[PDB]
RNA sequence: ACGAUCAGAUACCGUCGUAGUCCUAACUAUAAACGAUGUCAACCAAGGAUUGGAUGAAAACCUUGUUCAGAACUUAAAGAGAAAUCUUGAGUUUAUGGACUUCAGGGGGAGUAUGGUCACAAGGCUGAAACUUAAAGGAAU
RNA sequence: AUUGGAGGGCAAGUCUGGUGCCAGCAGCCGCGGUAAUUCCAGCUCCAAUAGUGUAUAUUAAAGUUGCUGUGAUUAAAACGCUCGUAGUUGAAUUAAUUACUUUGAAUAAAAUAAGGUGUUUAAAGCAAAACAUUAUGUUAAUGAAUAUUCAAGCAUGGGACAAUGC
RNA sequence: UUAAUA
């Protein structure tokens, strides 16, 4: 079940057993990337980016054109954001959570699910520096993430 | 010397499992082959359709059982 | 805690939970030494100062004879039984005596009234020989 | 969470035996999975078994035939000395003639019986009847 | 006599030389007078006599409860339960209930097929009510070891070598004994290892006698 | 511990002290062998579950053990030697097979009885406790002596 | 505080009526806070209906097929239990072991005394012993 | 030949004399208010026996301390609920240490188990002899292989199940 | 409307 209250879903996605590219699939990979990259320099989320192929240029997977990942792609370009994207809507969402709260200061409800959304970050962080990806020095601010997350 | 088992339990044709001597639901069925069914296959709603998965193997009905069902 | 590495819980627990059971935390923590006129002694010795006569309960009737007995080992004051039939005539008074237990009943036991504690000797031989 | 992926699967082979089913099915299969009906197999406990590939760690199917009593994972796998065989057994094990242990050992995983003629211990897995 | 059932008409012809039979396709035993004919010379060992008490306008009517076992000492065993106003009668009705009562009692070896059979072929648990016995198999000295209760039971199954676990209020003398039977009960229903060939195709009695039982 | 020597015991006492079916059983065991109490029987019980246990204990192990083949024989051997096990049975199985009457029908009081130098089972204690019986070349006045085979044939008068 | 009733009535019944009941800010942290049923996960007998979706048919609303999630309900000769009863478990347990945490050890004394700590206070959290007693208790006839 | 007992648990008296809810017995249930199976005695037999009762404590019984192994709806017992660190537990998957496992090395006896040995048996002792009729000879006679043995430490074969890999 | 106790 969900990490925080007693729902229950099963809502997935379902990879079909083929790992190759489909037989009616053209576009090779030159065209794959330099699309996926001109998407990337726009700021859109490695999620939004594989979506807008599968949904414009069907190429629902990309791993079974290029053979890598998405996020891989953009690290060998280097337009991988620092912050990982799951990481980062976390924190714009705990940003928004508190801006609404510093005006609306009775409402219990944004006060316990601004505590569950700040445990989500502490628990991603914490995992993301056990696999290098954020440096030790990071830390995750209230005062700061205004700023950066914006 | 003497025979160390009282008798030899029959098997019920459907799980495979003995018939126990105080099984009072347990049936025998002559098709002139015998089957037995236990009490607890009987009484689950289930013999029926058992028995015919069975008489369908030994050539009783032949268009009763689906072919998916035939196990 | 049911894992091949949990075993300081799994400890812990026993430890804690031993602590609840009544005939066994009695006989750990420090009462036999302060709240027990006998003692850990088996028997003790003391002196009779008072022939004592208990009411039994409410399901029976008549008077349990007994003793009040002053212990030397620690000097307390206590009730003591007279076993048989007619043996508190064949005990004297500001004599030693051999005091001895009784079951344990349900704590108490046969003279009724709060007795646990049953004379076996008069200086004598024994409150049975006599 | 699923922390046993082998005590999932042998309650679902001893729930469909208790009802009777003739066929099972368990979703996530494992080599350890394998290796246990390998030796339930070879004591013909089990029919048979096929294991369909889903890019997902597939589900293995059992064919059971009215012989399977009762077949049950052992939790935490306690390290079997060759000293402490019988120990178990004379616990776990019906009589000295019906059932059989689990184990996993640097030779593979393996009964009882003949990880006592390799002169082997190791980590005990489970047992059937 | 005057034989009402089939297998009381088919015993009483001498047809169903042996109880065994009867248990091998599970026909129930309508008449004590059955098992009479069929194992005789019984030993019998009555468990205890408790009363019981129903509250009445008047008082309290007390009626004396009997439980009794029956049993060849060579691997049947049956237990009756009859309550009545008389502690004669209530034997007699406990000792009719116990014989059509009788169930087989499966018992195997230890170690090896040396000798006799003497003690039950695997682990088995009684299933009344609080009660639970556990019977496990024993070397050949070990006698019974079990309750006074159980223990009379199990002698007369033939069981020389056993040993017990017992849980629950055994305090219960009818429980105590209920369980005992009800272990002995299922050793011919749990299949075992050497219970898996299917063995050859039995004749009914019923059937094989239904043209003379009719006429 | 306080004593450089050894000391054991050889018997014991019952678990439940009354019961109608143990005294009727040990009653006639005492009337059968002609014994002077119960402490007899209890010997002979606890020396008969001593060899019980140590069969039992090797029956579990592999047929082939060296413990099992070392112990096993011995055991056998000591057996076959005292008369308590014929010696067509040589195997350990039939150990556990034993009862405390062929340990009994080994004493000498029993040997003596049967071997017709008394009348009866109580005479042959009385006259075993006269010095009145030898043993091939050194008399013997304990009843509970138990006589090899060897020794078997060597019982006759003083 | 009155007036009735009653032997009395400081209560039930009637009339009046302070704190309180309402909002804001700050404390308090307890309930039969109950499903008297810890959290997560697997398997699991027949149904009919309902709430919110997805998907076919029939021209938002409604009638039907499938499927996902939710609060429930009915039947069981089956499983369990001391029974009442439980079945989206209280089943898969002497054939005892899926993972973790909390709690209980006959009834009283007693959630009391003392010590520590929190609170403006009432109180809350932790929390015995001496002594006493063969029963107290649960479900059913 | 004594000690304890003869209502039940628990084998043994519905025998006779006194006692009259008194004396008392009674570990628990309880028996005694004048017809006591339980008091005090007489006779008898019940158990053990040169031992047998009592009192306190350990162990088993106790699956009433639970790893094997308990219970938590109503009998006592699921925190009011959620977040959370240490701790515990962690999906499938690959043809350097640690942990695990097998063999050993090394390690005081006594004790435990166990091998032999007629202390007349036995508990013992590690000696005595079996026969050589023994000085001679077995013989330069036995010393149980005496095995342990857990938690660490050392070495060795294996790498399935696991932890740190990096 | 009132109805306590053994």
């Amino acid at each position: 079940g969900r990490m925080y209250n007693p729902g229950r879903g099963i809502s997935r996605r379902c990879i079909p057993y083929r790992r190759s590219a489909p037989s009616w699939l053209k576009t090779s990979t030159l065209e794959v990337i330099d699309e996926m990259c001109k998407l990337a320099k726009k700021g859109i989320a490695p999620s939004q980016i594989g979506a807008i192929m599968r949904d414009t240029h069907g190429v629902g997977l990309v791993k079974s054109v290029t053979g890598s990942k998405v996020l891989r792609i953009l690290k060998l370009a280097g337009l991988a954001p620092k912050i990982p994207e799951d990481l980062y809507f976390l924190m714009k969402r705990a940003v928004s959570v508190r801006k609404h709260l510093e005006k609306n200061k009775k409402d219990k409800d944004a006060k316990y699910h601004l505590i569950l959304i700040e445990s989500k970050i502490h628990r991603l962080t914490r995992y993301y520096k056990s696999a290098k990806v954020l440096e030790a020095s990071f830390k995750y601010d209230a005062n700061t993430a205004s700023a950066i997350v914006s | 010397n003497k025979k160390i088992e009282l008798y030899i339990p029959r098997h019920c044709s459907v799980t495979h499992t003995l018939i126990a001597a105080d099984d009072h639901a347990a049936v025998q069925i002559l098709v002139p082959t015998v089957y037995t069914v236990k009490g607890s296959v009987r009484k689950d709603g289930i013999s029926d359709h058992s028995l015919n998965r069975q008489f369908q193997k030994d050539g009783f009905l032949k268009t009763v059982v689906p072919k998916n069902m035939m196990i | 805690a049911r894992g091949l590495h949990a075993a300081r819980k799994m400890l812990a627990q026993r430890r804690a939970n031993k602590w609840a059971d009544k005939e066994w935390k009695k006989g750990k923590l420090v009462t036999r030494y302060k709240c027990n006129p006998l003692g850990t002694a088996s028997h003790a010795k003391g002196l009779v100062q008072e022939k004592l006569g208990i009411e039994t309960k409410q399901p029976n009737s008549g008077i349990r004879k007994c003793v009040r007995v002053r212990l030397l080992k620690n000097g307390k004051k206590i009730t003591a039984f007279v076993p048989r039939d007619g043996s508190l005539n064949y005990v004297n008074e500001n004599d030693e005596v051999l005091i001895s237990g009784f079951g344990r009943r349900g704590h108490a036991v046969g003279d009724i009234p709060g007795v646990r504690f049953k004379v076996v000797c008069v200086a004598g031989v024994s409150l049975w020989g006599l | 969470v699923r922390v046993n992926v082998l005590a999932d699967a042998l309650k679902s082979i001893t729930n469909a035996e208790k009802q009777g089913k003739r066929q099972v099915m368990i979703r996530p299969a494992s080599k350890v999975i394998c290796e246990f009906l390998n030796v339930m197999m070879k004591h013909q406990y089990i029919t048979d078994y096929t294991v369909v590939d889903t890019h997902r760690s597939g589900k293995i199917v059992v064919n059971l035939n009215g012989r399977l009593n009762k077949c049950a994972v052992i939790s935490p796998r306690f390290n079997v000395t060759l000293s402490e065989f019988d120990k178990w057994e004379a616990n776990l094990l019906p009589s000295r003639h019906f059932g059989a242990l689990v184990l996993t050992t640097s030779y593979g995983i393996l009964d009882n019986t003949e990880a006592r003629a390799k002169h082997t211990g190791g980590r005990i897995l489970g047992f059937f009847y | 006599w005057t034989p009402v059932t089939k297998l009381g008409r088919l015993v009483k012809d001498g047809k169903v030389k042996s109880i065994d039979q009867i248990f091998e396709f599970g026909i129930k035993i309508k008449e004590y007078q059955i098992v009479d004919h069929l194992l005789p010379g019984l030993k019998e060992e009555v468990m205890t006599m408790q009363s019981v008490q129903k509250q009445t306008s008047a008082g309290q009517r007390t009626r004396l409860k009997a439980y009794v076992a029956i049993g060849d000492h060579n691997g049947h065993a049956g237990l009756g339960v009859k309550c009545a106003k008389e502690v004669a009668e209530a034997i007699k009705g406990a000792m009719i209930q116990a014989k059509l009562a009788m169930v087989p009692v499966r018992r195997g070896y230890w170690g090896a097929t040396i000798g006799e059979v003497h003690t039950v072929p695997c682990k088995l648990t009684g299933a009344c009510g609080s009660v639970r016995v556990r019977l496990v198999p024993a070397p050949r000295g070990t006698g019974i070891v079990a309750a006074p209760t159980p223990k009379k039971f199990l002698i007369l199954a033939g069981i020389e070598d056993v040993f017990t676990q017992t849980t629950g209020h055994t305090k219960t003398l009818g429980n105590f004994v209920k369980a005992t039977y009800d272990a002995v009960r299922q050793s011919y229903g749990f299949q075992t290892k050497d219970l898996w060939k299917v063995g050859g195709v039995k004749q009914s009695p019923m059937d094989k006698y239904a043209k003379i039982l009719a006429e | 511990g306080r004593c450089l020597r050894n000391h054991s015991i050889t018997y014991k006492t019952p678990k439940v002290p009354y019961e109608r079916e143990r005294f009727d059983a040990e009653l006639k065991l005492v009337g059968q062998f002609g014994l002077k109490n119960k402490k007899e029987i209890q010997r002979v019980h606890y020396m008969l579950g001593h060899m019980r246990t140590i069969a039992k204990v090797m029956l579990m192990k592999d047929a082939k053990d060296p413990k099992r083949l070392l112990e096993g024989a011995a055991l056998l051997r000591r057996l076959h030697n005292l008369g308590i096990l014929p010696r067509d049975q040589n195997k350990l199985e039939f150990v556990l097979a034993l009862k405390e009457e062929n340990l009994l029908e080994r004493r000498l009081q029993t040997l003596v009885y049967r071997k017709g130098f008394a009348k009866s089972i109580h005479h042959a204690r009385v006259l075993i406790r006269g010095k009145m019986i030898k043993v091939g070349k050194q008399v013997v006045d304990v009843p509970s002596f138990l006589v090899r085979v060897e020794s078997e044939p060597l019982i006759q008068l003083a």
